[PDB]
């Protein structure tokens, strides 16, 4: 099913 | 002849025939009776009656 | 008739069983109106300061700063030596010290006396 | 009782904006982009790099280092019964004295 | 979890299903925009009972201050959708 | 792969108080002169496969018959094999 | 960015001073009551009710939902005591005095009956166990060079 | 939670809340459905017999012994929905709600993924930037002198206007963000 | 020893002739290099000491403290790199000069084979600290804090000078070797009682003892970050080191002169542990935790048994590292929040996960979790005090429970829960802060592998 959402999360890059 | 038997039956037998406190004897016997009682409560209230969950 | 619920310090009276809001007078309604008014004023100020796109910081709370100042840095200037304060200070700051000193002194005196008599069985007490 | 007209209008507009925002949260097929860059068999290798190698290392460590020092590994002496034979000496433990056996 | 993503039409269907089993109101007369106090002549206690029925059926409970001011099935559907963050 | 199949709700006219222990509730409310408006709403809890219930003792002996048959077969086999 | 007037001040006897303080703490003049002018340094700080902070309205849209607080409202002197993670004064189904009475009675009765049962123990109609070799003298402590008094066992 | 509260609760609201609580605790006591329906109908009967009382002194005299009776038989372990303020999963997902503004601190490498989402994000930010300037003036001109009396906010009245103070209500994280 | 003292001195001309944008790099690199040189001192022998010359000697008590002192300076520079961004070049160079002078004075103090030289440097360590506290401090109470810190110390330490010169007049030498070898019992007399009090009070005020600890929360709260770490890590250990050095001539008077201080410490540990529970500030909470731990160290030193001394040294090192880490974390939180209040910022674990991990590790170490050296020192002191008297276990267990309670309260209030809504300047944690926490914590988990290096001379 094409219902993928955006998961807001803090910047884990640093 | 189940897993809990080989332990609990011997526990109760050894407890019944030792020079121990009598109140502990009575408390243990009432405790195992209540153990059976709440097992019955779980089974009866979660597996027997008519369904009560949302539609 | 039913047994009454007696409130205590750690179990307060429920709002439903409280009798203050059943004896209603116009001044009580006025008081509730003023309370809601000041609460709504504070809420409006906070929401105005909160949704501002230009703000990029922490909304300073006067209540929190006032509470911290009252708890920490305003105790001594409002302190006065009174019989209650003096008695409480003397008790709570002196009694435990002397109580523990007496207990430990008695225990160590007993131990030393037993050591002098030699009836203590200190075998294997190598580490100390 | 019930909604006032101002409350109804505000709730309707807020609901419209909320639904727009929620719909905007969806991810398109190309929305997630990852840049690629690189510099029985499963169980067979697993038992080798996870079981066999620790056994080898620990066996070496115990056999040639731990047992080098005295009293590091001490084993309870095996039970000796009447009738068994000892490997080191070969002597035979004498049997019992033939207790009376009924039932 | 495996919970299906309930949608607006599903919510409306469930609301009407619950209402149509409330025999105090006739299924034919009711509509998604029908009122409760005036168009159906229901008591305040009756409205509380409908609210509790939807509470039980949907598995989440509505606060009193928000439950006492829901008078139409459409706004009940809207409230449930806002609570559960339904897109369409 | 998720649960997307466009489920369709049943018809509301299927649920009836008939054949459920809600008759006793309705009758004792009518004896004192009232009715339960929500009687049909829960008829589904007594209508479908949930209609038949099992007692506690019957629940405990869930597989008594098969186990007893296997036990008898095993005992007979042991009797006929050891007697040799 | 806070003026000197905003900060807490000494307890004030005068009504005009009292009014100024009540307005400062963002509360009604007749709703404001300072701590008693004792030696302790509470000074000019409102004595809010000892009502806890777990039982505030859980459905109101608080500015701080976890603590159940509003921005700018006066803060209880003992907020860190009541943060829903610590002591709470939520009303209970049973009265506090009866709860204490029942718990103390149950514990005291249990202790007394345990002591009573200790006074009257429970056993079996048997004699003491018999061990062969001088009550297993060598296997319990040893001391083989003392030749203990030999205890013999009565066959029956 | 959505609706702003009033300064006080009327007698009708108190009666309705007591009715709801009594029905909930009766359902908790009577586990099974048929028993619950029977006793709920009995409670409704005993609840509506004083519906038509006229004087308010006697009505306030009632609903006091009613509250005492409720407190005496309140089932000290009532049923609480899992998402209720007393439920087993009340604040279970409150640790997954990350604020929207956190996305402003993402590294450009992280923003390289999901480009369309961030474009829509910039559009929303511009919309908010203009709407705030309009809303502050609208609220300033709409509020009565002396400060607001209730915490109810007015809707948008013009065509291009948006409801005042909408950004942090519209951009709630989710019910179950993860 | 001069191979250590000379490079520390050369750090000053190195800093003052550096370029305007390269002072931090040079200072950090050469401070780390100096720490490596200091590592050689750790290889002590079971015999007397490493008597370098007539002026400096090193023991297995001085070696861990010296290594910690030399290791702390790079961390202080990395911590101070943040809030000195908008500072002129001359003032930044003056700050680094003060830090270097503090390190040099501490290094010369910890060896100090003669007691008068030890006292001179022990009071010399007071000027750079006061300048740092009162100059680069944010709050307006830094002046009062500096006055308290100066006078509480100096009033206690002034009779110590008179006691020392009197001892030199009678004994004839103050060299610690001669003092140890020629020690004679102190008779029970009023003059000897006052000599004991003079020689002890100067070190007990700095530790600090319960009842004289009022200067410590002020000095720790109002100081900048570097001053806070140097106070909590090294400057508190001066009193304990001096007390363990000087109790060699106070026997057998101590056998009954330790009762007031033992009771004060064993009750003040409970009092300050309880105080930590109800605290509206983070730095104040950490300062009171330091007071509790130092009270335990006081008890250990006053017991005067080998296990007491070993546990005291281990607890000294462990508490220094842990308190420095906790102050670092509090400063990183305060820089973003700009408030310094525990309940103002909540739920930071959702926004900063790695800093939440560092918080958890620091709290666990402070909680005295096995097999960390915190618990090694704790348990050694517990066993020694139990040998002293069987009733001390009640007080020590109460302290342990309260310590766990307030440590986890500090962790939970700032890390768990729902984040505060009206704060939107919580930027992702820099690499500098993560590196600072890692360099704080890794030596602890490494020293737990070789405890004998920090167990003191009575190992
Ligand atoms: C190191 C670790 C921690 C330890 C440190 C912490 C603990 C130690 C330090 C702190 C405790 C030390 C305090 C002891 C002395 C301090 C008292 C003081 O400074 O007086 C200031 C203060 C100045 O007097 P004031 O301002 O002119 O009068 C104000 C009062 O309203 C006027 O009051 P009043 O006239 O109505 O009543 C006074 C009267 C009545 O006293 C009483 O009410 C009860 C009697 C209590 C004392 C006798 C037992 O007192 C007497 O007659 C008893 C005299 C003996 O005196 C008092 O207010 C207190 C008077 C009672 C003295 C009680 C002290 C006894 C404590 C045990 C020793
Ligand atoms: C059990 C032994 C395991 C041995 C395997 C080797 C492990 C080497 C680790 C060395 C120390 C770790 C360095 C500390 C900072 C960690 C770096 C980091 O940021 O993590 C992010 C990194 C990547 O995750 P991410 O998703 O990118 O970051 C998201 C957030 O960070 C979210 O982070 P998170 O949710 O994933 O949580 C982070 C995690 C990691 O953070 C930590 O808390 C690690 C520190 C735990 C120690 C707490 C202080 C207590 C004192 C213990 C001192 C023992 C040290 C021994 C020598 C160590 C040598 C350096 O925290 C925990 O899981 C809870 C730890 C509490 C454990 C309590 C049990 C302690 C005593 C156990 C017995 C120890 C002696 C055994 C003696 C008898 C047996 C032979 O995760 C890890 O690297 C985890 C490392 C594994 C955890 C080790 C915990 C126990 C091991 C302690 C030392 C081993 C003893 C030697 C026995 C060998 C056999
Ligand atoms: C596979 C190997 C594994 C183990 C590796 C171990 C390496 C250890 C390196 C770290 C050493 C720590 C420093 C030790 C300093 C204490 C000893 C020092 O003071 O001794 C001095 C001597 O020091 C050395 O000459 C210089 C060592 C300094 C450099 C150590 C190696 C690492 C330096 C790294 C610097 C940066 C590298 C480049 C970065 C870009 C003076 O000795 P001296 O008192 O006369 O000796 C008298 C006795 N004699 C006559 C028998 C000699
Ligand atoms: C407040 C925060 C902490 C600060 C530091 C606290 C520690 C300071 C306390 C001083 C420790 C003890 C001082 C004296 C100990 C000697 C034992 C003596 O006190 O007991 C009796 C002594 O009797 C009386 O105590 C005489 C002294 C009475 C006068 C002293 C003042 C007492 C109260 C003052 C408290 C003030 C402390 C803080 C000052 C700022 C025993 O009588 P005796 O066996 O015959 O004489 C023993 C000594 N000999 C053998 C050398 C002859
Ligand atoms: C000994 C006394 C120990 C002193 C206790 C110090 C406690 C103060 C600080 C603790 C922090 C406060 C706190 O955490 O909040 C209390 C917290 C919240 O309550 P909940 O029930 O979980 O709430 C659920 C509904 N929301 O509850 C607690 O943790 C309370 C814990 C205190 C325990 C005190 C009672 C201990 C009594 C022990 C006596 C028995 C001795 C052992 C007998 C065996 C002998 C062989
Ligand atoms: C944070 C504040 C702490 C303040 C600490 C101040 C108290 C320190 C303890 C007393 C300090 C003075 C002691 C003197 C220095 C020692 C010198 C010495 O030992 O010589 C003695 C001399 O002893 C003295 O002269 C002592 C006189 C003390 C006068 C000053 C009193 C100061 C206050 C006394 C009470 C304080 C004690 C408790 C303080 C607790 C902290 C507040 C030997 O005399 P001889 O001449 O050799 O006699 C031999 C022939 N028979
Ligand atoms: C197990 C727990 C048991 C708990 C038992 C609780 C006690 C039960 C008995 C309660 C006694 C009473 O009814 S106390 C009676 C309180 N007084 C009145 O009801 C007077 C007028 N009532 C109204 O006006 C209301 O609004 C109303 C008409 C009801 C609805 O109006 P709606 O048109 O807006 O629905």
């Amino acid at each position: 099913h094409g219902k993928r959402l955006f998961i807001i999360k803090p910047s884990g890059f640093y | 002849y189940l897993t809990g038997f080989y332990s609990k039956d011997l526990i109760i037998e050894a407890v019944n025939m030792s020079y121990t406190n009598a109140w502990a004897l009575l408390m243990t016997l009432i405790a195992t009776s209540l153990t059976a009682a709440y097992s019955t409560r779980i089974i009866f209230f979660a597996f027997l009656g008519k369904p009560r969950f949302p539609p | 008739s039913f047994p009454k619920y007696k409130p205590s310090r750690l179990a307060t009276l429920p709002a439903t069983l409280d009798p203050a809001e059943y004896d209603i007078s116009p001044e009580t309604r006025k008081a509730q109106a003023e309370r809601l008014a000041i609460r709504s004023r504070l809420k409006r100020e906070y929401l105005l300061q909160y949704n501002d796109p230009n703000r990029l910081g922490v909304i300073e709370d006067p209540a929190l700063i006032r509470w911290t100042y009252a708890r920490s840095a305003n105790i001594y200037p409002n302190f006065r030596p009174t019989p209650k304060t003096s008695l409480l200070g003397a008790l709570f700051g002196i009694g435990p010290l002397f109580f523990w000193y007496y207990v430990f002194k008695t225990d160590r005196d007993k131990k030393e006396k037993l050591i002098q008599e030699g009836k203590l069985d200190q075998t294997f007490n190598i580490s100390y | 009782s019930g909604y006032t007209p101002d409350e109804k209008l505000r709730l309707q507009q807020l609901r419209e904006l909320r639904r727009r925002w929620l719909k905007d949260q969806e991810l398109s097929p190309r929305e997630p982009v990852l840049p690629p860059r690189r510099v029985t068999y499963r169980h067979s290798i697993f038992a080798v790099t996870h079981v066999l190698i620790p056994v080898w290392i620990i066996h070496y460590y115990l056999k040639y280092h731990v047992t080098a020092k005295p009293y590091t590994v001490v084993e309870r002496k095996p039970r000796i019964f009447p009738g068994d034979t000892i490997l080191e000496t070969g002597e035979v433990i004498p049997l019992m004295k033939e207790f009376p056996d009924q039932h | 979890s495996d919970a299906p993503p309930l949608t607006l039409e599903a919510i409306k269907d469930r609301v009407l299903y619950v209402l149509k089993l409330y025999d105090k109101i006739d299924p034919e007369k009711l509509s998604v925009n029908s009122h409760f106090m005036k168009d159906l002549g229901l008591d305040s206690l009756d409205q509380v009972e409908i609210i509790m029925a939807m509470e039980d059926e949907f598995g989440f409970e509505i606060p009193d201050i928000d439950a006492e001011k829901l008078m139409c099935p459409q706004e009940i559907v809207d409230y449930i959708a806002d609570k559960k963050d339904v897109y369409e | 792969e998720h649960g997307h199949s466009k489920m369709e709700l049943p018809d509301y006219k299927q649920w009836k108080i008939e054949g459920t222990p809600l008759e006793t509730v309705q009758e004792k409310l009518a004896a004192r002169g009232l009715r339960d408006p929500w009687g049909r709403n829960e008829a589904w809890r007594y209508s479908g496969g949930f209609a038949n219930n099992v007692s506690f003792v019957g629940a405990l002996l869930k597989g008594f018959k098969w186990g007893f048959a296997a036990f008898v077969v095993a005992v007979g086999a042991e009797y006929y094999l050891e007697s040799q | 960015h806070v003026t000197k007037d905003m900060f807490p001040g000494p307890y004030p006897k005068t009504p005009e001073e009292r009014a100024a303080a009540a307005k400062k703490y963002n509360m009604r003049v007749e709703d404001y009551e300072p701590y008693p002018d004792d030696g302790m340094g509470y000074g000019d700080y409102p004595k809010l009710p000892d009502r806890s902070q777990q039982e505030r309205d859980p459905w109101y849209d608080w500015d701080h939902p976890d603590l159940r607080l509003n921005w700018g409202e006066p803060i209880h002197w003992d907020l860190d005591m009541y943060i829903r993670n610590r002591v709470d004064t939520s009303p209970t189904p049973v009265s506090w005095n009866t709860m204490c009475k029942h718990l103390f009675g149950f514990v005291a009765f249990m202790l007394f009956m345990f002591w009573v049962g200790e006074i009257y123990p429970s056993y079996q109609p048997v004699g003491p166990k018999q061990y062969p070799y001088n009550d297993l003298y060598l296997e319990r402590g040893g001391d083989p060079t003392k030749e203990p008094e030999p205890v013999v066992h009565y066959e029956i | 939670a959505f609706s702003a509260p009033a300064a006080y609760l009327t007698h009708q609201q108190k009666v309705l809340r007591l009715y709801k609580r009594a029905l909930r605790h009766l359902e908790s006591w009577c586990v099974h459905r048929d028993k619950y329906r029977y006793f709920a109908c009995l409670m409704r009967a005993r609840f509506d017999e004083h519906k038509n009382e006229k004087d308010m002194v006697k009505a306030t005299q009632l609903l006091r012994q009613a509250e005492e009776e409720f407190w005496y038989g309140q089932h000290p372990q009532p049923y609480i929905f899992p998402e209720s303020p007393g439920g087993t999963s009340y604040e279970r997902y409150e640790c997954y709600k990350v604020p929207e503004w956190c996305l402003d601190d993402w590294h450009p490498s992280e923003k390289a993924m999901y480009p369309d989402y961030f474009a829509k994000r910039e559009q929303w930010k511009r919309l908010r930037r203009e709407s705030w300037e309009r809303e502050v003036k609208q609220l300033q001109e709409e509020t009565p002198p002396g400060g607001p009396r209730t915490e109810a906010l007015p809707p948008a009245r013009k065509e291009g206007d948006l409801p005042p103070l909408w950004w942090h209500i519209v951009t709630r994280p989710r019910e179950r963000p993860m | 020893m001069l191979k250590i003292i000379i490079p520390t001195t050369m750090l000053l001309p190195m800093t003052w002739m550096s370029k305007h944008n390269m002072i931090w790099i040079n200072a950090t690199v050469h401070s780390l290099l100096i720490s490596l040189i200091s590592l050689s001192l750790l290889n002590q022998l079971g015999e007397n000491s490493l008597n370098f010359s007539l002026t400096f000697f090193s023991d297995s008590l001085s070696a861990p403290l010296l290594v910690l002192t030399t290791w702390l300076l790079p961390l202080m520079l990395m911590a101070s790199q943040s809030h000195l961004s908008k500072e002129t070049t001359t003032r930044k160079k003056l700050y680094i000069t003060m830090l270097i002078l503090l390190q040099l004075f501490l290094i010369m103090t910890f060896t100090a084979t003669e007691l008068i030289l030890f006292y001179i440097l022990f009071e010399a360590t007071l000027v750079p600290t006061l300048i740092i506290i009162t100059r680069w401090g944010n709050q307006t109470e830094r002046l009062n804090a500096g006055l308290y810190f100066l006078f509480y110390t100096l009033a206690g330490s002034l009779p110590l000078l008179v006691a020392l010169v009197y001892i030199q007049n009678t004994t004839g030498s103050l060299n610690f070797l001669i003092i140890h070898y020629w020690s004679h019992p102190l008779s029970n007399s009023w003059s000897n009682i006052f000599m004991w009090l003079a020689c002890i009070m100067a070190f007990m005020v700095k530790m600090p003892l319960y009842g004289l600890h009022l200067w410590l929360p002020k000095a720790h709260v109002e100081a900048p970050i570097a001053g806070s770490m140097v106070l909590a890590a090294v400057l508190l250990k001066l009193g304990g080191y001096g007390m363990m050095r000087i109790t060699t001539i106070l026997n057998p008077l101590t056998n009954y002169m330790a009762y007031p201080f033992l009771m004060l410490s064993m009750w003040g540990m409970i009092m300050t542990s309880s105080i930590c529970l109800r605290q509206t500030d983070l730095k104040s909470l950490i300062a009171y935790s330091s007071v509790s731990h130092m009270a335990l160290v006081i008890v250990a030193i006053m017991i005067q048994t080998p296990w007491s001394f070993m546990g005291a040294t281990a607890l000294m090192i462990a508490h220094g590292l842990t308190s420095s880490m906790l102050f670092c974390l509090a400063n990183t939180n305060y820089e973003r929040v700009h408030s310094r209040t525990m309940i103002l910022a909540r739920g930071l674990q959702t926004l900063l996960p790695l800093m939440a991990t560092w918080w958890l590790v620091a709290s666990l170490t402070n909680l005295a979790l096995p097999p960390s050296i915190n618990l090694i020192g704790e348990l050694f002191i517990i066993t020694a005090s139990f040998s002293w008297s069987n009733i001390t276990i009640i007080l020590m267990g109460m302290n342990m429970m309260i310590t766990a309670l307030y440590s986890l309260y500090m962790l939970i209030t700032t890390q768990r829960g729902k984040y505060t809504h009206h704060i939107n300047n919580i930027k992702p944690s820099f690499t500098r802060e993560n590196a600072l926490m890692a360099l704080h914590i890794l030596p602890l988990l490494l020293l737990t592998l070789n405890p004998k290096m920090i167990l003191g001379p009575l190992y």
